[PDB]
């Protein structure tokens, strides 16, 4: 691949939201970048993302 | 406006009147000056205040809404998102500007009628005891002291009481 940030390989990133009480299973025989940290989310209302230099 | 009072039968307003919107000016042997018609002014204020607040209060709060990111293969959806925002902006801009213009015209007619109606109220009180002159004034044919001026303003003028004097002064 063309170099990006001096690399020729790539790491693709994936995600999922695990519902309360469920189980996530990871099986692999190579090429895994394992989760180390994960986030327990709490949702609210009225928030959003803005782009600003203020 | 369509009633013809503002800069019509009334040459222009009074910078010397400070206690209201509509009112009277008088002159007699005991003095002169300006005084507002508090009943007419307050009703005009309440009407307008309700109108302004209706335009504002009936509007809903703009709730959080931001744009959305789309990737390079989602241009059709990005363009739909934009179409929705542009369409809503065009509708609200057109309506906001046109509403204000239509209501400003009506407010000025509202005021034009209110002062004209005040003029007619006095004309009906005075009948033949005064004559109409320009600038929205009634020139009395009898002596009208301060008690008389208050009586005319309050709509309690005792017309026949002054009729003998005016008949003589009218020649």
């Amino acid at each position: 691949r063309p170099k990006v940030r001096d690399q020729e390989g790539r790491i693709n990133y994936y995600w999922t939201l695990l519902e309360p009480g469920d189980t996530i299973i990871f099986e692999a025989n190579g090429n895994l970048i394992a989760p180390w940290y994960a986030f327990a989310l709490s949702r609210g209302f009225g928030s959003g993302i803005i782009t600003s230099n203020a | 406006g369509l009633f013809g009072a503002i800069a019509g039968f009334i040459e222009g307003g009074w910078t010397g009147m400070v206690d209201g919107w509509y009112g009277y000016h008088h002159q007699n042997e005991q003095g002169s000056g300006y005084a507002a018609d508090q009943k007419s002014t307050q009703n005009a204020i309440n009407g307008i205040t309700n109108k302004v607040n209706s335009v504002i209060e009936k509007m809903n709060t703009q709730f959080t809404a931001v744009g959305k990111e789309f990737n390079k293969l989602e241009r059709r959806m990005e363009n739909l998102n934009k179409k929705v925002d542009d369409g809503f902006l065009d509708i609200w801009t057109y309506n906001a500007e046109l509403l204000v213009l239509l209501e400003n015209e009506r407010t000025l007619d509202f005021h034009d009628s209110n002062v004209k109606n005040l003029y007619e109220k006095v004309k009906s009180q005075l009948k033949n005891n005064a004559k109409e002159i320009g600038n929205g004034c009634f020139e009395f044919y009898h002596k009208c002291n301060n008690e008389c001026m208050e009586s005319v303003k309050n709509g309690t003028y005792d017309y026949p009481k002054y009729s003998e004097e005016s008949k003589l002064n009218r020649e």
